[PDB]
């Protein structure tokens, strides 16, 4: 069949959308949760666990030695492109020129519980509902060159979830959200658009 | 070893089975453990009894669109409640969990069923029919040209619940509901109440092709 | 008649320590809106439980629940009872707060019961373990709920299991001269309690 | 592992072989029925008698020109009627089944067959001579030199239909029809009557590559 | 053999030919009833069913990040470059650099009917012999670049069609149509060319 | 003697419902041109047939024709009796319009006889089951045509299965003294029926 | 034989599995023998 939960989610659409100007790089913090359609879709559950991978895909405006580095959940982020963290050998990081075609890379399963959760009612001890244990890290990318890149280079992120298994539901959203990371909703819409009475269907 | 390079190759698929190199070899991730409630696939979901919205009109405003009024003083045989039989078309339908999980898949064929309840005291006691028609006509006129169908005579005082198996649906058919007799009370008893319905798909709905949503 | 959620008949696999606790009965008027508890914050700083998972920050337990309300025969109306695993209150408007969230013992009512204060739909709230308390055929429901959570342990204080909604959907009527409350008691009993760990 | 880039990869061929990726994978199809009249190679449709354009004249204009004139004051021996065997070039075959899938398909060989019927009244009563040649000289000139060859005496008051083999054609052959005797009428009797012609391929017709058709 | 209705079918034909300027896009309706060549071969029979597999041919008048989606029946048709419906998950898309050799993608069969057909005679309650059922979609061929593109580039779609299964015949067409999807004719011309007369083979 | 259509006997595998019904005899000319009927519109507003197509809209069925026409010996001429699935007549110049596509009872005539008002010459139209009807050696005619359509159902007013033409090849010539018209009478009967769903 | 090129080919991982090419074929290395105290995993030094 094609209604099974791992078909569900086994299309690549974009996530994040990450320009860089020649400052020096540009970094991006791992989540699912950026546009609407993927965060009604994964609000539907409670408990997740997926393998995912990536595709970096990018347009100027030849090639260069662009890496793309990758933070474990703890390690420390980069601060400027020329700093001591772009060559730690415990961040893999993946050394790809323009011209070749796309550059794609899997990430296994990071969190310390057993899978994901969506929606953590408790605290750490504004604390409310942010379970630390959803930590995935970025990827600072970096041209590399000794100076004077000027490039103006944008990358697109693109993701695919596989080996997928979803436990306990939840019904869907009804109503437009304002904050990025909470539920909130500013007391309303209704769900079905109106007729003139009961009767005359 | 001679290999050649056809035509298809540096290009991005968007839908592909070949797996990337995992960043982190040798890593073993956390064991899973046994929490209850696993979904294998999203059928079971649209075979769940969920509230269905009827009284979608202008100023219902609140809970109040949830249910279907019955009054102590309509006269025999004039309309109830009427809505289309449609899992996706924008109307009745829109908030039960059928309606939003076909909203994806875009084309959808199976077997919906339709349960009603009924919300007033114990001393009540009535009747209603349940009529049915399939997507050729319109519906019905009379209490006499609604009979003829498919009709369920569901009653107050033995049942407090039924269904209604609609036949065979694809990418309308209309029912409706009946007085067909008066809303009897005994003295000193509040004389309204209220009928919510249902809605869920039986064994043989199947859906096709995928589509985002809105 | 009792409704499993999702089938489970709790067991256990730290020591291993079932009185028929009772809360106190809420009254359900004409223009009233709902309630809702959050376990298992309410069994705290009461009995012998309560000794139990103020100590130790170790837990794992099950309950079993039975919600009863007595009406005669001259109302009508009807609830819903659900067991909601993970429940959040959303907060309007800007962050709810604390003492709307941890009710204690008398649980919090609700703002707009239509989208359940979280942005969901109250049509589709049936995925959820559910009973219809309806006043015209019984007066009673009976919830078994399992430990549901991805990490085999938490805290007792912080970390909610689940929640319960008690939802009027159909407004409550009644001929005048009759009592214009009706009371809902509920009981609630620890199954497979196993503590752990002494502070 | 070593492997090599062989010249004639980075090609597209306009007749290929392998797979591209599926845009839709895990879709499953509707499955098919029963449909009957499948046709599986395209050899069965040019084994169907179909009607063969003659009377191909300027003053034609119509209906008219898929029938052949037979008179009742035509003299002893004069043909009535001739054309070529060829399966493609422009002429007669140009109507026939046989002849639209043979402008296609370069090369063609086989056993054309050709089969003529008979439109009078019931009491008429006549003989024709189907004669035929190889295709090494032309037609024949007179009833005589046209009777040695592979005649087939049909007549009309006892046969209405008749059919004639010819052999082994390749990438001319001339067929005619002659009299030999009076046409023979009843009084009050309309004399005039026409023969359509038809044609087809045998079992051993066979093509070879092909080729964009007009 | 080399008459069977497979090998019959079995050549990589062109269809249609699309240019784009820079507008932005542009878009192509999937049809094989374009060109002369494949609709008599194609109005021979009543019901068919195949799979086809595509190919985009580009002539420039360096390379770029081009892609070509694809439109399932019933997702709604791109409007703008740079509209919202570029980056909706649920239609697959490929993004091949010029340079690069030719795309080349399969596409399944989609028809909600057993088989596809090409002479309906009824309606769907100027609508008489217009069938719904056989949308296959579009491509909506973009170049991708965060602005100012000025390419002046053209692509060539060519067809292939595999697996195919033929039903009960038609005679073929023998004049001349006017319309694109009706077989209207303004009576005529004849179907042999004339001769001086009936003798004289 | 008989053609079967392709070689069915149509079965079938919505309930299941056999009277000869005899259409109205057209009279043939020497300047007539042909007739089409396209099945199964005619049996509409007409008999039992009639009240189990127009309230039902669901449908397969298959047929079993005969086409006679009586003359005498010293008539001459010859017709063609063709079955034609999904015949669409095109429309000259434009669109034909409804009443020129479904003639209902009385069947319509041609124009072009020569292209079949489709485009599609007269010479290659024995692919399609035919049988001719010679005036020197029979009188009648029979085509058994099953139920040929990609879906297995459609609605009966909307969609036709097919089409029956007849047309005269070689034209009447008769002569003076006898009668100037020659009747064609069909007949048509129904073979495994099968309806679903009423309206 | 016919092959496809997929992405992500031509592009350099840091953690990698495959080997490259020896620069010294044929080159035997000098066998080792039994020094005593070798330490598989460095889960023994932390007891």
């Amino acid at each position: 069949l094609e209604t099974t939960i791992n078909h569900f989610f086994s299309r690549s659409g974009l996530v994040g959308v990450v320009n860089l100007t020649d400052t020096g790089y540009a970094t991006w913090d791992i989540d699912i949760m950026g546009f609407v359609q993927l965060r009604r879709k994964c609000e539907m559950f409670t408990y997740m666990r997926f393998n995912a991978e990536f595709t970096f895909v990018t347009t100027t405006e030849r090639p260069y030695m662009l890496q793309y580095m990758y933070v474990p959940p703890g390690a420390p982020k980069p601060t400027g492109r020329d700093a001591f963290q772009w060559q730690t050998a415990t961040n893999p990081s993946v050394f790809v020129k323009l011209t070749d075609p796309p550059a794609q890379v899997s990430v296994p399963f990071m969190s310390p519980a057993s899978a994901y959760q969506w929606f953590y009612d408790g605290y750490p001890t504004t604390t409310y509902g942010l379970c630390p244990n959803n930590m995935m890290g970025t990827f600072a990318v970096r041209v590399v060159s000794r100076e004077a890149s000027q490039l103006k280079l944008q990358t697109r992120v693109y993701m695919k979830l596989k080996h997928v298994r979803a436990w306990v539901p939840r019904p869907i959203r009804s109503q437009p959200y304002l904050l990025k990371n909470f539920p909130n909703y500013d007391s309303i819409t209704n769900s079905a658009r109106d007729r003139s009475s009961i009767k005359q269907a | 070893i001679p290999a050649e390079l056809r035509p298809g190759t540096n290009q991005f698929l968007t839908t592909d089975d070949g797996t990337a190199a995992p960043i982190l070899p040798g890593f073993t991730p956390t064991p899973t453990i046994h929490i209850p409630g696993e979904v294998h696939s999203l059928l079971e979901l649209c075979r769940v009894e969920t509230i269905l919205e009827v009284n979608n009109t202008t100023e219902a405003t609140g809970l109040t669109r949830l249910l279907i009024p019955v009054s102590s003083q309509n006269k025999a045989d004039e309309l109830c409640a009427a809505f289309m039989v449609d899992p996706g078309r924008i109307g009745p339908w829109q908030s039960t969990l059928v309606g939003q999980i076909c909203r994806y898949y875009t084309q959808w064929s199976g077997s919906l069923k339709v349960t009603f309840m009924f919300t007033g005291s114990f001393m009540a006691t009535g009747k209603m029919l349940v009529a049915y028609s399939p997507p050729g006509s319109a519906q019905p006129a009379n209490r006499e040209t609604a009979m003829l169908g498919t009709h369920v005579i569901w009653d107050f005082g033995l049942q407090s619940s039924v269904s209604l198996v609609i036949p065979w649906i694809s990418n309308a058919g209309v029912v409706t509901l009946w007085y067909q007799t008066n809303y009897v009370v005994p003295p000193e008893t509040p004389g309204e109440a209220y009928i919510i319905a249902m809605g869920a798909a039986q064994d043989n709905f199947t859906l096709k092709i995928c589509k985002d949503t809105d | 008649n009792i409704v499993l959620a999702y089938g489970e008949w709790p067991e256990y696999c730290p020591t291993r320590p079932n009185r028929f606790y009772t809360l106190d009965s809420k009254m359900w008027q004409e223009n009233s809106t709902g309630w809702y508890w959050k376990f298992p914050d309410v069994l705290n700083k009461t009995g012998v439980f309560g000794q139990n998972a103020q100590f130790h920050y170790l837990y794992r337990s099950g309950f079993c629940l039975h919600v009863q309300c007595n009406a005669s025969k001259f109302h009508q109306g009807a609830l819903l009872v659900a067991v909601i695993p993970e429940f959040v209150i959303a907060g309007r408007g800007p962050h709810p707060g604390f003492t709307t969230t941890f009710p204690g013992t008398t649980g919090a009512t609700f703002y707009d019961p239509y989208v359940l204060d979280s942005g969901v739909p109250l049509s589709q709230a049936l995925i959820y373990p559910h009973q219809w308390i309806n006043l015209r055929t019984n007066n009673c429901a009976t919830v078994i709920v399992p430990y549901i959570n991805a990490v085999p342990f938490d805290s007792a204080i912080n970390h909610s299991n689940f929640g319960l909604i008690v939802i009027p959907v159909s407004p409550l009527k009644y001929s005048s001269g009759a009592t214009t409350a009706i009371p809902i008691t509920i009981t609630i009993a620890p199954l497979n309690s196993e503590f752990g760990g002494l502070r």
